[PDB]
């Protein structure tokens, strides 16, 4: 708390002094503690962990208490603390090995609930911090999985805004992409609903980014490495098929019918391959409601797509 | 169809309990999207006749769409019967309460369960036993509004002299799960402490 409250005072000093002339006049800088503390986690590069809890301690401490809850002075302290924050635990990450596997864990457990407060700064540092994709792999390599696992139960706003986030260490990897692979694939056959809420918010951030995806348990049984070089047609084939999951999963609710119309345009823009097959989607979609003949003066159908059950009347 | 839906429910009214599980486990690739709210208040009810069925329907409920209101009217009629449940349905319905819980729902459900909830009847007692917490640390395992509106729970308690093991025990389980909360327990602890209540 001491470490805290002196952290806050020296911002609050900055934000004072950078606001007048005649102060700023008067007085010559000091190295603010901001500096100080930025300057001793690199200085902890040398050979000694002793401090390393006391640090990603001090840095999730000084993160939760001043986050943003908007869910307008004293807002410039609360936000500057924020980022020192951020930047000293990021810094913790790369300098010292045997404390990575535990900030990751913190910042996802964090990170994934159905609580809706704001999180935006946890899933910049996550962000962040998983650029550096081959460090996370070396470590901690399971984290990432179970939070995977649990991504079926969390609604849209949320699960959409975690992918988003984590898809720079989906960029280069090949294990992880196929774990989530599976994870959204039998989160489809659930029947669960919501469940296919959030697997088709995956899938369509998992297509419109990657041209290429996918490959290439009981106890007595070992998985073995086979040298096949990877098949095109059955890489074409593969995204044929995770696409038609896709063309028949429109008849659903609003809301995946908006986030599917949605994104199937970035999915024709980033993946050449599977344009004469999205359009025929769409084509043999839209002709349920236009009307084609020679004169019949509503040409749209007003009614197809409204929905009268239980007097609760939606679009769909 | 709806004639459809109530014919086969009736015709399992008396049927056996092996192949009518079978019959409502099968439900949503029979369910008919029309009458699909009307065969969930039949549910309901055959849930309230005997509840000898009682641990598939909740399981195959949530799979089913439905009207959260009338998911929270099935919440209210299954409170009642908290006490009459057996053991091996403990788990799947402490299950099925606590992941239906909304933002403003928390503390009335939080509090409600804990204070319905008792364990003292307690072979397969300790496996059971052993499976509900398991449950109850993997729920606890992410949400903190639920183990904050617990903590609220424990701390209000009437200031009466009920204070069951299993309040005691939670207490200790959620100090040892979710280390953002070490500071309040531990000041819930001590004022309880110096209080006399425990």
């Amino acid at each position: 708390d001491l470490l805290k409250t002196s952290v806050v005072k020296s911002f609050k000093d900055l934000q004072l002094l950078q606001g007048s002339k005649f102060l700023q006049n008067l007085v010559p800088h000091r190295s603010y503690v901001s500096t100080m503390i930025l300057e001793v986690v690199k200085n902890s590069v040398h050979s000694w962990d002793h401090v390393t809890q006391g640090l990603v301690e001090l840095g999730f401490i000084l993160m939760d208490s001043y986050g943003p809850k908007k869910v307008s002075l004293s807002r410039m302290p609360n936000q500057h603390a924020c980022k020192l924050g951020a930047n000293i635990l990021l810094e913790t990450f790369k300098i010292h090995e045997m404390i990575r596997q535990e900030i990751l864990e913190q910042v996802l457990n964090r990170v994934v609930t159905r609580a809706s407060s704001p999180i935006s700064h946890f899933l910049d540092l996550l962000s962040n911090i998983v650029m550096y994709a081959p460090l996370v792999l070396q470590s901690c390599s399971s984290k990432v999985t179970e939070a995977f696992d649990y991504l079926s139960f969390l609604p849209l706003q949320t699960v959409q805004r975690l992918l988003k986030a984590v898809q720079p260490l989906l960029k280069v990897s090949m294990s992880m992409r196929d774990c989530l692979i599976l994870v959204l694939r039998k989160a489809m056959f659930a029947n669960q609903l919501d469940a296919r809420k959030s697997a088709v918010a995956g899938f369509l951030l998992l297509l419109k980014n990657f041209k290429v995806l996918g490959s290439l348990l009981s106890v007595s049984q070992v998985h073995v490495d086979v040298h096949s070089h990877y098949n095109s047609v059955a890489n074409e084939t593969f995204c044929l098929e995770i696409m038609d999951s896709l063309r028949r999963c429109l008849s659903q609710q609003a809301d995946v019918r908006l986030m599917l119309y949605e994104g199937f345009y970035d999915v024709l823009r980033r993946n050449s391959q599977l344009a004469n097959s999205v359009m025929q989607t769409l084509l043999s979609q839209l002709k349920q409601f236009y009307e084609p003949k020679p004169d019949l003066l509503p040409p749209l159908k007003l009614e197809a797509c409204i929905l009268t059950q239980g007097d609760k009347i939606s679009l769909q | 169809g709806k004639d459809l839906t109530t014919k086969i429910m009736q015709l399992i009214s008396i049927a056996p309990e092996n192949l009518q599980h079978d019959i409502i486990t099968s439900l949503p690739e029979i369910l008919g999207d029309s009458q699909h709210a009307d065969v969930g208040k039949e549910l309901s009810d055959l849930l309230i006749e005997n509840t000898s069925l009682t641990v598939p329907i909740l399981d195959v409920l949530s799979s089913l769409r439905l009207d959260p209101n009338f998911l929270l009217k099935v919440r209210q009629l299954v409170m009642d019967k908290l006490s009459s449940i057996r053991l091996e349905d403990l788990p799947v319905i402490i299950k099925f309460i606590l992941h239906s819980v909304t933002a403003m729902d928390t503390l009335e459900v939080i509090s409600e369960l804990r204070e319905k909830l008792d364990l003292q009847h307690c072979s397969s007692g300790q496996s059971c036993i052993i499976l509900l917490f398991d449950v109850i640390k993997s729920a606890i395992r992410y949400e903190k509004t639920i183990s904050e509106a617990w903590i609220k729970a424990i701390e209000n308690t009437a200031s009466v002299s009920e204070h069951k093991v299993f309040d005691l025990v939670m207490l200790f389980i959620i100090y040892s799960t979710n280390t953002q909360t070490k500071k309040y327990i531990d000041r819930v602890l001590r004022n309880k402490i110096r209080s006399g209540c425990i």
